[PDB]
């Protein structure tokens, strides 16, 4: 409920910077897993769906 | 990108290597010009500007801020050396040695040359004098090796000039830097630890004669030493390595 | 007063509020994206 | 004559705990020990260390990577402490086989554990990089150390991250054994023709040799001018003494040009940094652009026939 | 053209052989007796390299190669087109390298400073002499020296390396590689630390040598110190040279199989021999 | 109990950092272990289930 | 009052209460996820 | 018995952190050792039990 | 120096008590887990 | 048997940590040597006793 | 009362006693374990 | 006869630690030597003796 | 009583006594073990 | 005769430690030499003597 007091413990600037870099790397990592798998590579799936688009 | 080439056999690999050569020429230019912040412009052998100055022009001025209220330093400074040098050329052409006009060790020329540094002590990170006698440091103690204090000191001719009475240490980097010698001549003397060998019976200084010990550059104070005094003392010993070598045995 | 950061108890109120707004925006967008992906190509 | 190779008499005062210039003191340990066998060569103080968030995280991730490599060794020894010790250098945690491509679906003992360990190794080196940056930032220093470390990290990441992705297979990354990664290096040269005919491998070697030669030269120079206040390199940058002058005149008279006290360290910085920077470029081009550096050299006129 | 502080150091003295006969400068370069000999040796070796190139079929400076005599000549002097040019260049190279070191000694004596630089360069010279003299003498043929060419001496490195299987499994080679890698790392860290102290963050005063002790103590827990880093770099590089020379000297003189089989002493220890 | 005394012993910042790090490590390792097994690899499981999905 | 951390006992009460609230939320979500995964593919 | 006095000798910070790390690493090792055995690999066992779950 | 750790007699009591309860909870959960695993697949 | 005087001399912290590390290593080595032996490997033994447990 | 650690005689006594209880527990459990293992699979 | 005085020469800590490490290493060496020899390897001896135990 | 270790005379005898007792116990147990092992599998 | 003078010249602690280490290394080396030779390996000799002990 009263989770706001984290800002009394951790510095907002550093937690925002770390959160941003963490989220970016996580997003890139998941997209690259999906492109790795030939069941979720969306470029090739779309190529086959429309018969080479 | 295998086998696919620009320009008819010019590759991404060819492109990369040519790109590197271009970058490296630029980096060599940068490195050479960075290394020209001391000693330029080139002079002629009479103190005037040289006719040739080299393919590389001088870099832009750069400033250092000095801690503990010791101003700023900008280089290249374009200034000429702030000491007179008692030499005289031995030939009207160029490229030949200049000969000392008096005592090379007392005048401070050749291997005995000193640079005109500031007459203030070098400081540690806290603003105190960096090199001091252990009577001042007072928390330093000998940790290993043999203490030279009390040992006789022997010149480059096998004659003893006095005894080690004190060590001067660097309080920042925990090191001994000078040995204070009490002389039978009648006074005191600092000897660089880099120029002394400590042995069981004595500290031997194989760069300076016993007659040279009578005239070692003095310090204003016996609790601190300026960078100018340091230059003069160390230069005196390093010059003795040439101008005292005939006093050695045999 | 406890402050490992020097901030005020109220200054944590405003920062927390705005951070929650940004958080909820990001998560709502991600939720809609996951709904769309799951319709388009379900993974469970 | 005293060669300043070993200290003659060691001295010690109060231990030095560091400069305070914006460092969080509560993250700096307080205990120093003074070890005189090191004081013959260098400093005797085994000083405090700084331990903050980045260092703790980096150590945790790296230690876990190390642990996971060890556990794989134990398992492939068929639990034997004797084989484990006999094969401590010959065993490796190997990447997945080629048939798994870049997918994350390979059996745990056939590349999966390699992937997990590799992820945590990646995390720790990047956190250590951030540490090298932030320790400089907290003292108010320039960022040269972090940039130099970034160059070495670039070679590391082309070795196992960038190039295997561009080749489409984890199977081309380097395994985690002492002898197997040397085997990997040998195999890599053997499969790409001959890596001697890789121009960036040649340039990397030139910078390795040059950095070794340069620091022979620079250490010998500083030691030779130690009779003067030579090794106090800082404060000779801002107040030139005879040590800097004589060091410059030695090399000017010897080879016709010289450096300055500040600028010799730029040469060394660039020679050291250019070794992994140029090396990574040459590995990245291998397989991706050039398959056989021998025939490429023949076509580009530096291998005969 | 003298540097603005150079004049006071241009004094007579410091020579080893010929007194004031050669005690003069040519531009920047000090000459001395060994400057005369080093110039002559270097010029003659370069000029025999060019003459040997002329006898081949390429002027491409990356395909020119002067080859040692065939093994059938043993340690004899070969006909000049059948390995003799290589021997002449090798003798010229030794003469110039040794003369260069002796010239360095004279410059150190004139600027009264230690002799560490010629000493270190002599370690480099010893690695070279091991490569072209000591090892081929023990093997009984000059033809075990390496051919002189920008990319053909790499063919020598390749052939000799693969004679003993994978050369990585050579314990002295391992030690030498570690010393080369470590000296490069140390150069990187030392240059970086000096530059960081001299070039702070914008607007800050220049850092002290205390700050750089503090930087390494914070980063790794230890600081070797200003004097210590130079001693360390010097000895690292010298050991890399020496252990590389020992690496190559052992191969073909006292060890002859694939270097991988050397570790069979550990792998065949009787308790785990059969496992 | 009255476990709160733990915060009297350890600084909360170090505890939170360590605990987040270990949770992240644990989650990454479990997910990668499941992906490595071809009975719990959900991407490939879905690919088989939905006839290429 | 003893303070290795500089925390007073009343600050420890609140900090512990909030920590427990967060931990319980995390565990409850993980429990729901495990029930769902067990229904989807049971592993015992 | 009266083990409590050990906390007057050993620092609770060091002991607690070391025990936490050791227990975590021990548990990871045991689970990985069990997964390596193809008689206690519970993921594969469940795969067999339910005919590919 | 009786107190190598800055703890006193009574706060050493309280720390030991909470530590011992935590240890007991860990061990009891482990015992139940081992009973369940032994029923599921006995290793002895 | 008044051996308590050893505690007058030896640091209890140092000796306790050394004993603990040594005992853990000893137990691990003995267990691993048992698992290595296909006559005392209890995972594979139980597999045969219960017909693949 | 000479002591390389500074612990007095009496803390040595109580520390030794608690050390003995711990040691006897460890050995007695190990004895029971070895008996059980020897029954299960004798080794000599 | 009166060998006790040696505790005035040798520091008891160094002697006791060196001797303990000494005896441990010697015992480990002898056990490993017996295990190395397949005539005193008691695990395989028992396996043969009790028909694979 | 010159002493490098710093212990006076009284520690020497009791230290030696307890040391000798532990020594004799160790060898006695080792002797019993060797007799048992020799009976089990003679090596001489 | 009067050899005890050496104990005024060489420190008993260093000399005794070196002597102990040296004698142990010598005895170990001689025993391993004997065990290496298949003529004086007493374990194998006992094995042959009692028909596999
Ligand atoms: C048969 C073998 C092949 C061969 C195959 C290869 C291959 C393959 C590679 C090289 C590479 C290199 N080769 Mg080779 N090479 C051969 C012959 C040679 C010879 C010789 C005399 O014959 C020489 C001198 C060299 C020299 C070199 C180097 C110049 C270069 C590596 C540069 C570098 O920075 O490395 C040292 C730096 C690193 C390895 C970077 C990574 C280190 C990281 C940063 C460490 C971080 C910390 C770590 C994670 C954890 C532990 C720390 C904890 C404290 C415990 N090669 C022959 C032809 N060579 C590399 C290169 O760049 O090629 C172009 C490379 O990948
Ligand atoms: C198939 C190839 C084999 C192999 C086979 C060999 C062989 C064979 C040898 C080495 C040697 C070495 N190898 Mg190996 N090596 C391999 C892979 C590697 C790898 C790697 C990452 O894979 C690395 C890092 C190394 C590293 C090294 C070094 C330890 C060493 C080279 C340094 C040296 O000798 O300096 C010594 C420096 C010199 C000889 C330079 C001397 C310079 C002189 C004094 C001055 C010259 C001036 C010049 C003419 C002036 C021009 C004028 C201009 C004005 C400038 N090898 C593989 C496995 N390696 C060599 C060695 O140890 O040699 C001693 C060697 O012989
Ligand atoms: C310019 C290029 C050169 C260079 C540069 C360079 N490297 C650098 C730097 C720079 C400028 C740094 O700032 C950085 C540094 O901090 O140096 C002191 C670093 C450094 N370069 C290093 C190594 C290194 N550099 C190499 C190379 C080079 N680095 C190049 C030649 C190599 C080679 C040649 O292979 C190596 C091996 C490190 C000393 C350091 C980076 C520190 C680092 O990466 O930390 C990450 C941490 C880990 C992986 C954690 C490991 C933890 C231990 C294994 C724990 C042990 C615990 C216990 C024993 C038990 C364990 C198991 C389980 C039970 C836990
Ligand atoms: C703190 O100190 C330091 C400096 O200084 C302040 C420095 O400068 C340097 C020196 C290092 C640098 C300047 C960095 C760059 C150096 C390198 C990258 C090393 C590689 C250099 C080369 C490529 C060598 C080329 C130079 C040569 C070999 C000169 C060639 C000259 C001749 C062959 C002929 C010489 C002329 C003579 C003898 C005239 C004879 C006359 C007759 C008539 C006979 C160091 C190490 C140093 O640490
Ligand atoms: C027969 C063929 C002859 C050549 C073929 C040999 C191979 C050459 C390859 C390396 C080049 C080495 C040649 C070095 C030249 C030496 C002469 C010299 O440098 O002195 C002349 C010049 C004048 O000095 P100065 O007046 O003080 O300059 C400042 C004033 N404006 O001083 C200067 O120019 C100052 C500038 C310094 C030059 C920087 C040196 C760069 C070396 C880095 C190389 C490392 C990478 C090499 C890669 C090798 C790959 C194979
Ligand atoms: C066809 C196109 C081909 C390319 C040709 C064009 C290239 C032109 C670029 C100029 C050439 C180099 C000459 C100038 C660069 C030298 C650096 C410099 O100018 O000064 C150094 C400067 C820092 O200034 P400083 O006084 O030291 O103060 C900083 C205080 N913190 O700044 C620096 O210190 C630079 C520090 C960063 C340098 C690199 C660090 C490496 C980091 C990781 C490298 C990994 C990336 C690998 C890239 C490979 C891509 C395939
Ligand atoms: C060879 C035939 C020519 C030499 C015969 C005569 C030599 C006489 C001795 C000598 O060299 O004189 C020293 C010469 C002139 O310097 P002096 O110092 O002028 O007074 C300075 C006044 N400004 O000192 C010098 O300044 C010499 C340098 C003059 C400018 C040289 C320009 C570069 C030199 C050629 C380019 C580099 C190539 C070198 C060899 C490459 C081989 C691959
Ligand atoms: C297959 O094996 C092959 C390896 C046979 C060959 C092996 C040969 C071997 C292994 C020879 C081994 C000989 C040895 C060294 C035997 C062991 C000697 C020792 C040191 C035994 C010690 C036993 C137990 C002790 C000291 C008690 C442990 C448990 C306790 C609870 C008391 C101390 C610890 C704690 C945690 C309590 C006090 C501390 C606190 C903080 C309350
Ligand atoms: C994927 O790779 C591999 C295959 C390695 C294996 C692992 C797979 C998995 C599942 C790994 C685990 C992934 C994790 C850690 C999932 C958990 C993710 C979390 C915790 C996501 C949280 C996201 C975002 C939060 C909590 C908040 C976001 C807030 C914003 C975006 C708003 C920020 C902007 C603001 C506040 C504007 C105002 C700014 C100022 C300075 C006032
Ligand atoms: C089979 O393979 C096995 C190998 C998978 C791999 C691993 C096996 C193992 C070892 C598994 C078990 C590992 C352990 C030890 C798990 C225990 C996990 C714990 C302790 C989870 C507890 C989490 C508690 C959290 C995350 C606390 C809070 C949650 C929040 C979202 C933060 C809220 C807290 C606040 C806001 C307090 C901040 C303070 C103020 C004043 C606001
Ligand atoms: C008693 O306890 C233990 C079990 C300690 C016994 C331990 C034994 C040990 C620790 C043995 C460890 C041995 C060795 C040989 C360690 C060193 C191995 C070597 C030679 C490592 C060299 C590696 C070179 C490179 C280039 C490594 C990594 C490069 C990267 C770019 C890492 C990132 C790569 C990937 C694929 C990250 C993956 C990310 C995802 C999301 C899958
Ligand atoms: C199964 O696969 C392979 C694994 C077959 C076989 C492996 C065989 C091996 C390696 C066997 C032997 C393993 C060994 C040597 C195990 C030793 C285990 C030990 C030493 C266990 C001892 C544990 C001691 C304690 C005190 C454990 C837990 C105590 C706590 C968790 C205290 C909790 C209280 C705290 C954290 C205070 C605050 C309270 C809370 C609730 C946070
Ligand atoms: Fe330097």
């Amino acid at each position: 409920s009263k989770f706001y007091k984290i800002w009394l413990i951790f510095d907002p600037r550093r937690v925002f910077v770390a959160q941003g870099v963490f989220l970016f790397l996580l997003a890139v990592m998941i997209h690259l897993m999906l492109l790795s798998n030939p069941g979720f590579n969306w470029l090739d799936i779309s190529g086959v769906k429309y018969e080479r688009v | 990108m295998v086998g696919v080439n620009f320009f008819g056999d010019f590759d991404l690999a060819s492109l990369a290597i040519w790109s590197f050569w271009l970058f490296f020429a630029l980096l060599v230019y940068y490195l050479q010009t960075e290394n020209m912040r001391e000693g330029y412009p080139l002079e002629n052998e009479d103190g005037g500007p040289a006719v040739n100055q080299g393919p590389f022009p001088l870099p832009s001025q750069k400033t250092f801020k000095l801690p503990h209220g010791r101003g700023e330093v900008t280089v290249p400074d374009y200034k000429k050396e702030a000491r007179d040098v008692a030499l005289a050329r031995t030939a009207v052409n160029d490229g030949f040695p200049h000969a000392p006009t008096g005592n090379p060790m007392l005048d401070g020329v050749g291997p005995a040359s000193w640079a005109p540094r500031r007459d203030i002590p070098e400081l540690d990170g806290h603003g105190h004098a960096k090199v001091v006698p252990m009577s001042v440091a007072s928390a330093f103690f000998v940790s290993a090796g043999r203490d030279p204090r009390g040992l006789p000191v022997i010149a480059n001719d096998m004659k003893t000039v006095g005894t080690v009475t004190e060590m001067w240490v660097d309080v920042a980097e925990h090191m001994v830097r000078y040995l204070e010698v009490d002389l039978a001549s009648g006074g005191k003397c600092l000897v660089p630890m880099t120029m002394a060998i400590i042995k069981k019976h004595a500290v031997v200084v194989q760069s300076i004669s016993s007659a040279a010990f009578a005239s070692v550059p003095q310090t204003k104070s016996m609790t601190e030493i300026s960078m100018l005094e340091e230059e003069k003392i160390c230069a005196y010993f390093a010059g003795g390595t040439m101008y005292c070598a005939d006093a050695k045995p045999k | 007063d406890l402050s490992f950061t020097g901030l005020t108890d109220q200054q944590a109120q405003e920062l927390h509020s705005v951070y929650l707004q940004g958080m909820w925006l990001f998560i709502s967008v991600a939720i809609v994206a996951h709904l769309a992906v799951f319709i388009w190509r379900p993974w469970l | 004559e005293y060669q300043n190779i070993f200290t003659q008499v060691q001295v010690a005062g109060k231990p030095e705990l560091g400069m305070v210039e914006g460092v969080n003191l509560e993250n700096r340990t307080t205990g120093t020990t003074n070890w005189p066998i090191l004081g013959w060569f260098g400093n005797a103080q085994l000083g405090p260390i700084y331990l903050g968030t980045l260092g703790t995280m980096s150590l945790i991730f790296g230690a876990f990577w190390f642990f996971l490599v060890g556990v794989s060794f134990i398992i492939q020894a068929d639990y034997s402490p004797a084989l484990f010790l006999r094969e401590l250098f010959r065993a490796g945690l190997f990447p997945p086989a080629p048939e798994y491509g870049l997918s994350l679906s390979a059996p745990l003992m056939e590349g999966g554990l390699w992937l997990i360990a590799s992820f945590f190794l990646m995390l720790s080196v990047l956190l250590w990089w951030a540490r090298t940056y932030k320790r400089a930032a907290d003292l108010g220093m320039g960022k040269h150390t972090a940039w130099a470390f970034a160059g070495a990290l670039w070679l590391m990441f082309v070795l196992s991250f960038f190039r295997p992705i561009l080749m489409g297979s984890w199977s081309e990354a380097v395994p985690y054994g002492i002898f197997p990664h040397l085997d990997w290096t040998n195999n890599f040269s053997l499969t790409h023709g001959n890596l001697f005919y890789n121009p960036f491998h040649g340039l990397s070697i030139a910078f390795l040799y040059g950095s070794t030669m340069l620091f022979a030269m620079h250490g010998a120079t500083i030691l030779a001018v130690s009779r003067l206040g030579g090794e106090r390199e800082l404060e000779q940058i801002v107040d030139r003494g005879t040590a800097a002058e004589r060091a410059a005149l030695f090399w000017r008279w010897t080879m016709g040009f010289n450096a300055t006290m500040e600028g010799i360290h730029r040469w060394g910085w660039w020679f050291a940094v250019l070794t992994p920077v140029t090396g990574g470029i040459g590995i990245l081009l291998s397989g991706t652009v050039v398959e056989d550096w021998s025939v490429w050299a023949q076509v580009h006129g530096y291998k005969a026939l | 053209a003298l540097l603005s502080f150079e004049r006071k150091y241009r004094v007579p003295g410091g020579t080893l052989i010929g007194g004031n006969l050669f005690d003069f400068w040519v531009g920047p370069f000090y000459v001395g007796f060994f400057g005369v000999t080093s110039v002559f040796f270097a010029a003659l070796g370069t000029l025999m390299i060019l003459w040997g190139a002329s006898l081949g079929d390429t002027w491409n400076p990356l395909l020119i190669s002067i080859n040692p005599p065939p093994l059938e000549y043993g340690l004899g002097a070969a006909p000049l087109r059948e390995g003799g040019i290589w021997q002449v260049v090798t003798l010229c190279a030794i003469g110039a390298f040794v003369s260069w070191a002796m010239r360095e000694v004279e410059i150190c004596r004139k600027l009264g400073i230690g002799l560490h630089i010629p000493f270190a360069f002599s370690f480099a010279i010893f690695a070279y002499i091991t490569l072209v003299v000591i090892r081929p003498a023990l093997m009984g043929a000059w033809g075990h020296g390496f051919q002189y060419g920008v990319f053909t001496h790499l063919e020598w490195v390749n052939n000799v390396g693969y004679q003993y299987g994978n050369f990585h499994y050579n314990p002295l080679h391992m030690l030498g590689i570690s010393l080369f890698f470590t000296t490069t790392l140390a150069l990187g860290l030392h240059g970086a630390l000096i530059l960081s102290a001299a070039n702070p963050e914008t607007g800050k005063e220049m850092r002290t040598p205390d700050h750089e002790d503090t930087f390494f103590r914070d980063l790794v827990g230890y600081s070797v110190g200003t004097l210590g880093i130079h001693r360390l770099g010097l000895l690292l590089a010298l050991n890399a040279a020496f252990w590389s020379a020992m690496c190559i000297l052992a191969s073909g003189t006292v060890w002859f199989d694939q270097w991988v089989f050397w570790w069979d002493w550990w792998y065949n220890l009787p308790f785990w021999a059969d496992l």
